[PDB]
């Protein structure tokens, strides 16, 4: 039998992962009836034969491929380089290329000047010597046959796809550089090749991470659907009867909303909610009961919230859109009550993004409205390993480069009012902007901005120059703020990811009390951020959390139960001399003992900086005072940390002139 | 000095004149009251008779 | 106070578009034609055939002390093929007990009527409204229509065949089970065969048991064909509700229509081959296939129209698929360019050093080869196949920027190369604009008489592209004069004469395929030049074709102007000789370009256009007659302000389709030059190696499962939109109780985007169906194409629409729905309101006749638009107004429209719901249908229901209204002390079609609402001479019936035909 | 990216391969759509110019 | 694949990487060869539940316990 | 103004943007009479005093 999964499988590590039971499929007899079939090489022949044809002729080649009839290819050296590798050893020589040929090569003369060697050679072609002989320029629908066919294909060029490819010559002569299978195969790219080869159902094309891997489904679906084999992860469990980190499992819930505020069971709307975590939901211990999201005040229970904003946004079952709750308890629609009833796919993903490549600060950018009080106090209260995930302690508000400024910006953009012809007062302003329905007019935000960009360009923009320089100089932080031009205009340093609630932000703006000013100037003066701001689809803002939380979790699963001296680790700016040793935090690492064993005897020689430290002890318990260090040099790439081990994102500088001090590494 | 300089834009593309996302480039709506359809339609035909010659 | 206005912010947040196209389009109409996606035809269900289930409401008193627990089958954990309680009954739920293969995204799940299911109601076109609880009354009949067109699209599955077993057990004669396939197996079997338990009890369900007929349990009919192999079909008897007993079946009957063996599969591929390539098919008794791939021509035409009109005016969506008939025809084609013909020719001619004039390197700068004229060449020979929808015309920069001079040579060598690159483009203008070329040249040395003094003799001979433009002297021989003009006399005769003549070749086939072109007659190929078929298969060198003729002609041509010396005096004897030496060389020049053209390319066209993504559309090559030049061709898709025939309509309401081309003329004429054969090549091989790896695809097998699901769509949306607005297709109308809405375009608009949404996320085509007719009014729409020639007269194709199995089952559905409205959640009649108080245990969904009025009850006030209220003063009573302009006080028997109550809802209330309460006032309001819920109550206690009649009534609102609460009692066991209840709210005719049983686990119902198992549903089980198949589908639905199962395989094609050589 | 892609729909760029990225272009529908060599390498830029410029 | 596995013996044979004596790779089609199967039961159906589980179903369809 | 708010007619340029789709082309020396016309007219939310 054979199964296709959309995942990169191998023979030697897809089993040690765990991959069917990673899908949901229950084999759990170990049994070792499942042999796979290492798909690397097939997907790296795709991606530099996607280089040379048309992806409908490669898709089309490769699906009507047997993957049970084992074939290799064999390729040659050209054919003015041929002749000289039969040349040398002439006993190698296949009976078929000619009687007055090969008395002609087994000789042992130089043959320098060739009278009729030269014609026996011009005449010489290498397709009536080796039978399949498949191009340089074959259309490569026929490669698929051909290897279906035979065991041992000839060719004479790079581009194949569907086998392995051995050389048949040593490696001098070139220019351009079995099996266990026991009935059970599974591994991706399907086959319509033969009846008994299925392909796995649950997980959409839409949410496939590979990418070639989507590629190649979204083409098998789209053609061929009605001839295909979509089973169940049951139907599949039913037929069958270095741990590393930033890997999670995800499904996506299948809720509903439901009031019963007359005594009376009723379904009103219908939900869906996109990549969850699955060690969240084993850990909150979500089943299938009725939920209430409501405590006592009108405020989510917090793991509600902890759960939407882990993930990404919401979708209308009925109408596939976007959707976004309402926060406020005043209904046009309020969630009071739900009903969780089941979970459709059972991917993977990457915690880890694209866009992290170096160990250097963060910036996070959200409209005004978000939850942000909120999820700060839900993220200060984690502690995992003894070490805090993410402290408030060096984390910045949005308003913080807002509030030091001493015509105070918010109070400064408060007095716009008396440039406008003909408002002169604030109330009036918020009046006459807006419609009495809270959707604005474009005309006087236009004019409004217009009288507004002055006042964020220029008294803004080097205050914040100064205020993220220095705190870029007192650590490595997280900088939340708005309207992403305001980490583009002033020069920021640092990771940025635009970010998004799943909540309507603009209904928030005026539920909260006793804010600064009206709570009608506090949505003028969000629309005008969100005016100001760039046209960049932003993200949701799950992926954020998802790096924060959900690798800890995998690690305390996996050393939750060694020692702390032997498994924890440290690493910072270190000074060799000693006046009135020392050492500053840069990073913490939780580890098992092989990998620690591991990060020791790396080259942590090899980045050095600037060191001052200052003399303002602060309220902290042991005897360490507050310092400041600047990187000069290329900065820490996240590769020479790990991908295996676990270590803490942003941290702070605390250990006077300069130093010069280089980093090292340090554990128990 | 001269790499902290940076337009101010007084009439920029209003949020509802895109389209969401098709991998990380959202599209300029054609019922757009802003000026820069004229850019789309220049630099869209432009492409189209580029990519449309065998040079 | 500032806190309403968060209400208005977050309705105007709610009121965003569901569907709205405000992005362009034409990056997936170019990927429309190239590639579409299949839909998902065959689905598999290895479940159970039903969609009504059977919810249990209140459970039953079990412990009660007038009879003791050990009479229930309760106390025994016996396995119920019916839920024993003391009210049960029956929600419609689809695919509540079937385990599918792949599910559609879309369902039809109702509550029990205890519960509210107002958002089925609202949740179509009602966004305005703002409780949560209300729906429009005015918009019930769209909701009704889109949940019907839901229940059909669920149930479009076929029954699969699994795994019987055979009892042990006595209950059954050795009767033959069935197994389905799930985690928990076994609760299924008590409610599949409800014939299969023993009879204990005088429960009603024991009773109905044995009143049942004992033979008829499982297995009774099979098909064996091949020994160890699996049965081809059953006929089970088990619990399946026959209406989608018959969907199904309708829907197997259509895959069934569209069935092909792979006999006829080789066959149609050996005649598309043309013998070039062969495939191979078994002989032996196969054991089943089902693969629907054959469809009729109506579809292929409909189809054709659509895309027809999808692609229009546009000019880059239509230049990929030339480029893919291109390079496509790249790899098939034998000859590639020689290299070095044209400079191994000119030196056999030569001349004298002394003059600064060369023609050889005047053509060795005016010409270019460079392998870039090769592909422009071939997307001119694949132009040929669309003349109907692009014309390939010559860019205006091959042309000499001046009209040219015949004093010059370059302007010569100008005029050879046009008058060489013109045949071969489709645009019909190409003799005028030949002609005018040398008109062009000859300015002062001959005039001609033109048409007028603005389209003069001297203007550029691009500008004409048009029959009307075509000068008089060239259409009248006579006027021009051999002593006034010997040269364009002759090149007229020459151009009248000797011009390529159109020819054909018959490709594709119509058995499997579809024809699928429109003007022209069925399966055949236009080309502008002639065809003949090769005697040979080496090919040589001849001159017998046509266009070294026509080159010959042309450089007859060229001699007799170069010959004469008052055309160019300034040229000696040298360079004149030299001219007329590469001349007549070049006259004989040898090629096997033309004799290509004429013998093998024609061939290879009949191979291509069948593995073709657009198949091709045509209008007839007109040679040079200018009474039947094509001017114009047009589709329409919409009737035009009353008329409802399209041969009427379609004279002023088609949509003019057709771009040209411009390409250029030194790309045709190189290629047309040079061209060579390979040195040892034998075309059988030759072809036969090349076409092979062209016929191992199924794409154009997907394209015609793509072409079935489009004329299916466009039929159900017309017989959708006519239930609500006025159309011409005479469609039946099952639903005008339900109130509807006074449609507009705006919302039939909108209701077609809905049927789409539906449509697409049923069969999970991604890409666009049915939006090339959303984008006008879709209440008047029809599908057409015609063209028109330059005398007047036209030519009109108006295809018929084929039947439809998915608006078949929706016009059923509403049928059934017609006398099973009870089961989907609505009451028809009307509600009357009034204090009734009494001890009597009957149901208010089916009242006595007592309480009932009509318009016909003597002495009862109907009130309508003429109605006001004035009030009462010093102790008389407070009047309203009749509709025939009288007062009345506040008592009798009222009749409302509900729209009164609903347009003055607050000022009626405080007035009437004083006198509703306490005072002798009964009022009905019509509404004709409603939805509903219950309330049950225990009759042994005093019970009033003026909280929910009162809330009920505050809630009506201008927008909507909620569900009807009515307040029914509990049906008991044993006898019962009675108590007083209040009731306000009464049905007006019967309603209690969607009870099941009452006190199923007991001997007998004293108390309340009677009602046995319903007999008349299980006809087979009561009935002993009965026939298996017989069902009364539009009265009842029966609940059981004989099923049939299917075990056929799908296999691909390639694993059937396989074709190894 | 919405210029190229008619005229160049499956054909690939020097080096660089045909992808596939997935579209919410049309409010109602979200699929994933077969991004062609010339618009790939515009996804790629595009991800440069949005992050702006680091100078050393 | 049975005729696989056969050719694939009679390499193993004598002295073989391909063989001169196939079972599959046949020029004659014959896309009907219905082998034995474990798919198919005796009577007509499938066999993705083995017959003694189905029967132990279709007798604990009803069973009937004590009175309380 | 008045007329503006009772009137029940919303004006919505996507009836000319989906019939014409406005970037068509033809004879690619110069502009397509769709493009002409969309550019000339410029339908888009705008005043319509």
């Amino acid at each position: 039998a054979y199964i296709a999964v959309p995942a990169v499988v191998d023979s030697r590590s897809s089993e040690a992962i765990g991959l069917l039971e990673s899908f949901g499929v229950d084999a759990g007899s170990d049994a070792n009836d499942v042999s796979y079939q290492d798909h690397d090489y097939v997907v790296d022949q795709l991606q530099y034969m996607l280089d040379g044809y048309e992806a409908g002729d490669v898709i089309d080649a490769l699906v009507y491929r047997n993957w049970l009839h084992h074939s290799v290819y064999c390729l040659l050296p050209p054919k003015s380089q041929l002749l000289e590798y039969w040349k040398s050893n002439p006993s190698v020589i296949p009976d078929n290329v000619d009687r007055r040929l090969r008395k002609r090569l087994m000789l042992k003369k130089d043959l320098r000047k060739d009278d009729e060697y030269n014609q026996l050679a011009r005449a010489f072609k290498i397709s009536d010597v080796y039978a399949p002989l498949i191009s340089s320029t074959t259309s490569p629908m026929t490669m698929i046959q051909n290897l279906n066919q035979g065991e041992i294909v000839y060719t004479t060029t790079d581009r194949v796809i569907g086998a392995r490819v051995l050389l048949y010559a040593p490696r001098k002569y070139y220019a351009s550089t079995r099996v266990p299978h026991s009935r059970f195969n599974v591994g991706t790219f399907p086959s319509i090749a033969t009846p008994k080869c299925s392909v796995m159902s649950g997980v959409d094309i839409e949410s496939i991470p590979n990418e070639f891997i989507k590629l190649f489904y979204q083409r098998v679906k789209s053609i061929h659907a009605n001839i295909l084999n979509d089973i169940s992860p049951q139907i599949v469990s039913d037929m069958i009867n270095h741990v590393d980190v930033y890997r999670v499992d995800v499904v996506n819930v299948l809720f509903e909303v439901v009031d019963v505020a007359d005594g009376l069971r009723s379904v009103s709307r219908k939900l869906i909610m996109h990549t969850v975590p699955v060690c969240i939901l084993e850990l909150l211990g979500i089943e299938i009961a009725d939920y209430c999201i409501r405590q006592e005040d009108g405020m989510f229970t917090d793991w509600f919230l902890l759960l939407t904003m882990l993930s990404d946004g919401l979708t209308d079952r009925r109408t596939h859109c976007q959707y976004l709750i309402n926060p406020s308890s005043m209904p046009p629609d309020v969630i009071l009550n739900i009903s969780i009833t089941g979970f459709i796919n059972r991917h993977t993903i990457d915690v880890m993004p694209d866009v992290y490549d170096f160990i250097k600060p963060i910036g996070a950018v959200l409209p005004k409205g978000s939850f942000k009080s909120t999820i700060m106090r839900v993220l200060d209260s984690i502690s995992v390993l003894g070490v805090k995930i993410m402290p408030r302690a060096h984390v910045v508000d949005s308003d913080e480069v807002g509030e030091q400024m001493e015509p105070t910006f918010e109070h400064a953009v408060m007095e716009i009012y008396k440039g406008i012809a003909g408002v002169d007062s604030l109330d009036d302003l918020t009046k006459w902007v807006l419609n009495s329905d809270l959707v604005p007019h474009d005309d006087r935000l236009g004019q409004l901005f217009q009288a507004f960009l002055p006042l964020a360009k220029d008294l803004l923009a080097p205050m914040a120059r100064q205020f993220y320089d220095n705190s870029m100089s007192e650590g490595r932080l997280l900088t939340f703020a708005h309207a992403d031009s305001e980490l583009l205009n002033a020069n920021y340093f640092g990771h940025l990811l635009r970010l998004k609630i799943p909540y309507i932000t603009e209904v928030n703006l005026m539920i909260r009390k006793n804010r600064e000013g009206g709570e009608l100037f506090q949505l003028v003066l969000s629309y005008l951020y969100k005016m100001y701001a760039t046209s960049a689809q932003p993200k949701w803002f799950g992926s954020l959390l998802r790096l924060l939380i959900c690798p800890w979790l995998h690690m305390e699963k996996l050393i939750g139960e060694a020692d702390p001296a032997s498994t924890s680790a440290e690493i910072g700016w270190h000074v060799p001399r000693e006046q009135l040793d020392g050492f500053i935090p840069y990073v913490s690492i939780r580890a098992p003992r092989l990998v620690i064993e591991e990060l020791m005897e790396k080259n942590w020689g090899q980045y050095h900086a600037q060191v001052i430290v200052t003399d303002q002890l602060v309220v902290g318990e042991p005897r360490r005072v507050s310092a400041k260090a600047v990187i000069k040099g290329n900065h820490l790439p996240v590769k020479l940390i790990s991908r295996f081990a676990c270590f803490t994102l942003t941290s702070k500088y605390e250990m006077g002139a300069a130093y010069n001090a280089r980093l090292a590494f340090r554990s128990d | 000095q001269e790499y902290t300089q940076s337009p101010e834009i007084k009439v920029p593309i209003p949020q509802k004149d895109w389209t969401g996302p098709i991998g990380e480039i959202r599209i300029l709506k054609d019922t757009t009251s802003s000026i820069a359809r004229y850019l789309y339609r220049t630099w869209y035909l432009a492409a189209a008779r580029m990519a449309a010659q065998p040079r | 106070e500032i806190q309403r206005h968060i209400t208005e912010f977050i309705s105007s947040w709610q009121n965003h578009p569901i569907v709205q196209v405000s992005a362009d389009v034409e990056n997936r109409k170019t990927a429309q034609l190239l590639h579409a996606d299949t839909p998902r035809l065959v689905t598999w269900d290895a479940g159970l055939c039903t969609s009504f289930k059977i919810v249990p409401i209140v459970p039953a008193q079990v412990p009660q002390d007038v009879l003791a627990y050990t009479f229930f089958t309760s106390s025994y954990a016996i396995q119920s093929p019916f839920p024993e309680a003391a009210v049960s009954r029956i929600v419609v739920h689809t695919r509540w007990a079937s385990n599918v293969d792949f599910d559609r995204d879309s369902s039809v799940i109702m509550a029990p009527p205890t519960e509210n299911n107002i958002h089925l109601f609202k949740q179509l076109l009602n966004t305005e409204t703002l409780s949560v609880r209300g729906a429009n009354p005015l918009m019930f009949r769209a909701n009704v229509l889109h949940m019907l067109l839901e229940f059909v699209l669920d149930n479009l599955y076929l029954n699969r065949h699994t795994g019987f077993s055979q009892d042990h057990t006595p209950f059954t004669e050795g009767a033959n089970l069935r197994s389905l396939p799930g985690p928990d197996a076994e609760k299924w079997y008590s409610i599949m065969y409800p014939t299969r338990m023993g009879t204990p009890n005088v429960s009603k369900i024991c009773n109905f048991v044995a009143s049942c007929v004992r033979n008829r349990v499982g297995r009774f009919d099979r098909a064996q064909m091949m020994n160890g192999a699996m049965s081809e079909w059953v006929d089970v008897f088990e619990t399946s509700d026959a209406l989608t007993v018959s969907i199904r079946g309708r829907w197997m009957a259509r895959l069934a229509r569209m069935n092909i063996n792979p006999t006829e599969i080789e066959w149609a591929l050996t005649e598309c081959a043309q013998g070039y390539v062969t495939v191979t098919s078994p002989y032996a008794p196969s054991v089943n296939r089902l693969m629907p791939y054959r469809i009729s021509n109506a579809e292929r035409q409909i189809s054709q129209i659509i895309r027809v009109m999808n692609i229009g005016n546009n000019a880059t969506v239509i230049q990929p698929v030339l480029q893919d008939i291109s390079v496509l025809l790249q790899r098939i084609s034998p000859l590639q360019i020689d290299p070095t013909i044209i400079s191994n020719t000119m030196s056999t001619v030569s001349e004298s050093t002394t003059q600064t004039l060369s023609p050889a390197s005047s053509i060795l700068g005016k010409l270019r080869p460079s392998n870039s004229d090769f592909s422009s060449f071939r997307v001119a020979l694949a132009g040929w196949l669309y003349n109907g929808v692009v014309t390939t015309v010559i860019d205006d920069s091959s042309y000499p920027k001046d009209g040219g001079s015949v004093t010059s040579l370059e302007n010569l060598w100008d005029f050879f190369i046009l008058a060489l690159a013109l045949p071969l483009t489709t645009d019909p203008c190409a003799p005028v604009k030949a002609f005018m070329t040398l008109a062009n040249m000859m300015v002062g040395f001959e005039t001609i008489p033109m048409d007028n003094q603005i389209y003069t003799q001297s203007r550029r001979a691009s500008a004409f592209s048009t029959p009307h433009t075509w000068p008089r002297c060239f259409m009248n021989i006579q006027l021009i004069s051999p002593i006034d003009a010997p040269i364009l006399r002759q090149w007229a005769e020459i151009i009248h004469r000797y011009w390529p003549n159109p020819s054909q070749i018959r490709y594709g086939t119509p058995n499997v395929f579809g024809s699928a072109n429109l003007f022209t007659p069925p399966e055949v190929l236009l080309l502008p030049i002639d065809h003949q078929p090769a005697n040979v298969t080496t090919p040589t060198l001849d001159f017998t074709n046509e266009l070294t003729n026509w080159r010959a002609r042309v450089c007859e041509l060229m001699k007799n102007l170069v010959d004469n010396q008052r055309y160019q005096p300034g040229w000696t004897q040298s360079l004149v000789s030299s001219m007329r030496g590469t001349l007549g060389k070049l006259k004989l020049i040898k090629s096997m370009t033309p004799m290509y053209l004429q013998q093998l390319a024609p061939v290879e066209l009949a191979v291509i256009a069948p593995m073709l993504p657009f198949p091709p559309f045509q209008v007839p090559y007109v040679r040079l007659d200018r009474d039947r030049v094509p001017t114009m061709v047009g589709v329409t898709r919409q009737s035009r302000d009353t008329i409802t025939q399209p041969a009427l309509s379609l004279s002023t309401t088609n949509t003019t389709v057709g771009v040209p081309l411009a390409l250029d003329a030194r790309a045709i004429t190189v290629a047309l030059l040079s061209g060579k054969y390979p040195p040892d090549l034998v075309t059988n091989v030759w072809y036969a190696d090349a076409i092979y790896p062209m016929y191992a695809d199924t794409e154009v097998f997907s394209n015609l499962q793509r072409d079935v699901i489009t004329c299916e769509a466009v039929q159900t949306l017309v017989t959708l939109v006519a239930q609500i607005s006025e159309t011409q297709y005479p469609v039946d109308r099952y639903l005008d109780w339900i109130p509807s809405l006074r449609a507009s375009a705006a919302t039939a608009a909108t209701f077609a985007e809905w049927v789409n949404t539906s449509m697409k996320t049923a069969f999970d085509l991604s890409d666009m169906l049915l939006e090339p007719l959303l984008s006008g009014d879709p209440r008047m729409t029809q599908l057409a194409i015609q063209y028109q020639q330059y005398n007047g007269r036209t030519f009109n194709v108006i295809p018929e629409m084929p039947g439809s199995v998915i608006a078949d089952c929706v016009q059923l559905t509403a049928e059934v729905f017609n006398h099973e409205y009870n089961l989907f959640g609505i009451a028809r009649g009307d509600i009357i309101i009034g204090r009734v108080q009494s001890t009597h245990l009957w149901s208010p969904l089916a009242p006595p006749p007592d309480l009932v009025f009509d318009r016909d009850t003597p002495g009862v006030h109907i009130f309508g638009r003429d109605c006001r209220i004035s009030f009462g003063m010093n102790g008389a009573a407070p009047m309203i107004r009749d509709e025939t302009g009288m007062m009345v006080p506040f008592e009798g028997n009222w009749i409302f429209p509900l729209a009164l109550w609903q347009m003055n809802t607050r000022y009626f209330n405080q007035q009437f719901d004083a006198w509703i309460k306490t005072g002798e006032l009964r009022i009905r309001i019509e509404m004709g249908a409603y939805p509903y819920m219950l309330h049950y109550y225990d009759p042994r206690q005093y019970a009033n229901a003026w909280n929910l009649t009162s809330a009920w009534l505050e809630e009506i609102t201008p927008t909507s209204i909620p569900s009807v609460p009515f307040m029914v009692p509990i049906s008991s066991d044993h006898d019962i002390s009675s108590a007083p209840a209040v009731q306000y709210i009464i049905s007006t005719e019967y309603n209690d079609r969607s009870l099941f049983c009452t006190n199923s686990s007991s001997p007998q119902t004293i108390a309340g609402p009677d009602k046995h198992i319903p007999v008349e549903r299980y006809n087979i089980l009561t009935n002993p001479d009965a026939p298996p198949t017989q069902i009364q589908l539009p009265e009842v639905v029966d609940l059981y019936n004989v099923v049939t199962r299917y075990a056929y395989e799908t296999p691909p094609i390639t694993a059937v035909v396989m074709g190894v050589p | 990216h919405e210029g190229v892609a008619s005229s160049s729909i499956g054909k690939p760029f020097m080096g660089v391969p045909a992808s596939i990225v997935n579209d919410e272009s049309v409010v109602g529908v979200r699929a994933a759509r077969p991004i062609s060599g010339m618009q790939n390498m515009i996804q790629h830029l595009s991800k440069l110019y949005k992050r702006g410029f680091s100078y050393r | 694949d049975e005729a696989d596995d056969a050719t694939k013996k009679q390499a193993k044979d004598t002295e073989k990487a391909k063989a001169q004596v196939t079972y599959s790779d046949t020029g004659i089609n014959n896309a009907n060869e219905l082998s034995r199967s474990g798919n198919v039961d005796n009577e007509g159906g499938s066999n993705q539940k083995p017959m003694s589980t189905r029967i132990a179903e279709a007798t604990s369809a009803i069973v009937s316990k004590h009175p309380a």
